[PDB]
């Protein structure tokens, strides 16, 4: 992947999570379970639905007839006719061929994209207040109960709340 | 040309200013009311062809090729006037032409040539008369079946006027078609008739470039140089893009329909 | 913004500064004031003077004229001169459109960039000497006169002729 | 350049480096040399490859014959052939040369931004082991074998295993 996050250093997908495109895996000690993080989906869904309609919706065509008939003293006149449907034949399969290989990509890009700056937010807000374990996860040095989950994943994470508590237990699990 | 359009300025039109020294000029300017042209009705051959070849001369002189008053010693170059092509109210006719009629009660066989003698092209126009009765063919020319041919090295046709009475236009039940050719250097051109032939009197030698354009507005003409013309007006830009006329005529800005192109140069504003 | 600059970390605009796109504002014990980073800015303006004439110039047309003309049994003809005028005129229109669109926009992202890099330039010069305090200002932890200043402007800055002052101001304000 | 790094905080490039686009010099007990970021290089000739590709082969034309032939009173259609030929020549010309010049910037910036990427990603991974010396230079804190030169260049650079070393001289260098 061009962002390194789809697989990438997060491995593989969720079935279980079934309401988003990109959300969490949390586990405290009230239980476990996966939730999606609406604002990002809902952003990423937003923009791929532009995506599809900026594809669609930008060929507006007008009435026409593409038909010609011409008699037997007419084969010159018939060939060039042939030659602009042809020719509009090519230019028209070969852009949309390209068109669909090209944002496919972008499109799996933008996915990945997605994925990254939620892990980098996260990490951002935690810093030293939770280890990075691989696999897109983190381990909390304090105990994070679902109000302390919700600020997270709501971008309200009070780091010097909980700085002291998991610096004090940062250093004792290091020693 | 104001008042006419290019195929009553070329012919000689009675409402028409005449050019007598050597002009030029860079394009052609018509008006919208221009309605002169061809007082005597008729078609004229090739007219759209004549105004592309017209447009932009270098050189342009008008001569007397056939001079009125020593080439048709036998037959009456006075009386070819009409009360379509009126002048102060009485009968004329194109100026650059002569309308030329039986002298007395007899039409004989014409035969007139010019070699081109000016070192330029010499455009030459002539006139085809076809009566609306048989008894309009006899009063002018006195024979019957008659014919017209104009011949040069390249240019070779035989006309044979059609009789018969067509709508009025003009107060005029006969037409008058109207052709050109361009006559190269050291080339000769041959008029001969029995009849039905509208001579050409002046012709003129010029210089072609490569062509222009014709404007047909109501815009003034001023003493302004300028490098691109529209018919609303100048254009002084070295800017890529304009919206003022798609048609223009000499060195311009594309034609858009943009109402603003703004290229941003400095930074976003951000004061306070 | 693309680069985060303009309208981000760096919130507004100086009126004050009046001589430059790009530059600084001082305050030292011999006074204040506003003054602009001239390579920085002679730079940007070279730079977009040959973006607007490479714009401008590289359009070259030769003498024309674009009026044809026609008779009444000639309206094929005049209708095909009048679809060549008319997919000119829709060529040129979409392209000059998507042009300013797309330059403006790199033009403002251009800017964006000379003012990250210009701050960028000062903080890897000053490293600890001085301190990040937002809005693109640095407060010094050694005393920097004018001549001073000018090194920073000017690329010169001595950081080890001030490194042992400003260390043992930076620990005395930390503790 | 938009992105600092090339004729930027990296003043120069490298003669001596022949096998890749980005890469390294280093210098341990072991030696020193050039070397190049196999991975990184490969990307960005991949990338070039497609562009100039899809510059080029996005221009697919079919069989044709420009001329025609017009006799001394057909000055009009003439004309109207070659107002088309004029106009295609003016659409193409103005089109190709602004393509290349855009482009061409883009290119140079896309080169700016591989290497400051490639600077930031060793800059993320060393943190405080190595001293950031300018010119996209790190002095180490630890002594750093080949073994250990390779593994920064692979992203495998173990920075716990180093962590304490580097601390104990870096404070001894400080101090
Ligand atoms: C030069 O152009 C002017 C027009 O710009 C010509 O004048 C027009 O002449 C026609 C002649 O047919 C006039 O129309 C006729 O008018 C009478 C009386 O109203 C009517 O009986 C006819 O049925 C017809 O409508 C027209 O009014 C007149 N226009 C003006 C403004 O005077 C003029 O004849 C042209 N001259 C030459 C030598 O080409
Ligand atoms: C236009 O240019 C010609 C040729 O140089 C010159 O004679 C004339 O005075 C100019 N007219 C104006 C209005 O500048």
């Amino acid at each position: 992947g061009l962002f390194g996050a789809i697989a990438g250093f997060i491995e593989g997908g969720w079935t279980g999570m079934v309401d988003g495109w990109y959300g969490y895996h949390h586990q405290n000690e009230q239980g476990s379970g996966y939730a999606a993080d609406l604002k990002s989906t809902q952003n990423a869904i937003d923009g791929i639905t532009n995506k599809v309609n900026s594809v669609i919706e930008k060929m507006n065509t007008q009435f026409t007839a593409v038909g010609k008939e011409f008699n037997h003293l007419e084969k010159r006149i018939e060939n060039l006719n042939k030659k602009v449907d042809d020719g509009f034949l090519d230019i028209w399969t070969y852009n949309a061929e390209l068109l669909v290989l090209l944002e496919n990509e972008r499109t799996l890009d933008y996915h990945d994209s997605n994925v990254k700056n939620l892990y980098e937010k996260v990490r951002s807000q935690l810093k030293n207040n939770a280890k990075e374990i691989g696999n897109g996860c983190f381990e909390f040095y304090h105990k994070c109960d679902n109000t302390c989950m919700e600020s997270v994943k709501n971008g309200t994470y009070d780091y010097p709340k909980y700085s002291e508590e998991a610096k004090l237990n940062r250093e004792e699990i290091d020693s | 040309l104001g008042k006419c359009n290019i195929a009553g300025w070329i012919l000689g039109n009675p409402e028409c200013e005449s050019l007598s020294t050597a002009s030029s000029w860079s394009y052609i300017v018509e008006t919208p009311s221009s309605d002169n042209g061809t007082c005597y009705p008729g078609d004229f051959i090739d007219y759209e062809e004549l105004r592309e070849q017209l447009s932009s001369v270098s050189s342009f002189e008008r001569f007397e090729i056939f001079p009125k008053t020593s080439s048709w010693p036998n037959h009456d170059s006075n009386k070819g006037v009409t009360a379509a092509c009126p002048h102060a109210g009485a009968k004329s006719f194109y100026k650059n032409l002569i309308w030329l009629v039986k002298k007395g009660n007899s039409y004989p066989k014409l035969s007139k040539s010019y070699i081109n003698d000016k070192g330029k092209e010499v455009l030459v126009l002539w006139g085809i008369h076809h009566p609306s009765t048989s008894a309009d063919q006899q009063s002018l020319y006195q024979n019957a079946d008659t014919y017209v041919f104009v011949g040069g090295s390249r240019y070779s046709k035989k006309f044979k006027p059609e009789i018969a009475i067509r709508p009025k236009v003009r107060d005029q039940e006969g037409r008058m078609n109207y052709y050109w050719t361009l006559v190269e250097p050291g080339d000769k051109i041959t008029f001969e008739a029995t009849g039905n032939l509208v001579v050409p009197r002046y012709a003129f030698a010029m210089e072609r470039n490569a062509g222009s354009g014709i404007i047909i507005s109501d815009t003034p003409v001023h003493d302004c140089n300028t490098t691109c013309q529209t018919p609303k007006g100048a254009i002084n830009t070295s800017l890529p893009f304009q919206n003022i006329h798609p048609i223009t005529i000499g060195k311009c800005p594309k034609y858009v329909k943009s109402t603003k192109l703004r290229l941003a140069t400095g930074l976003r504003n951000i004061p306070s």
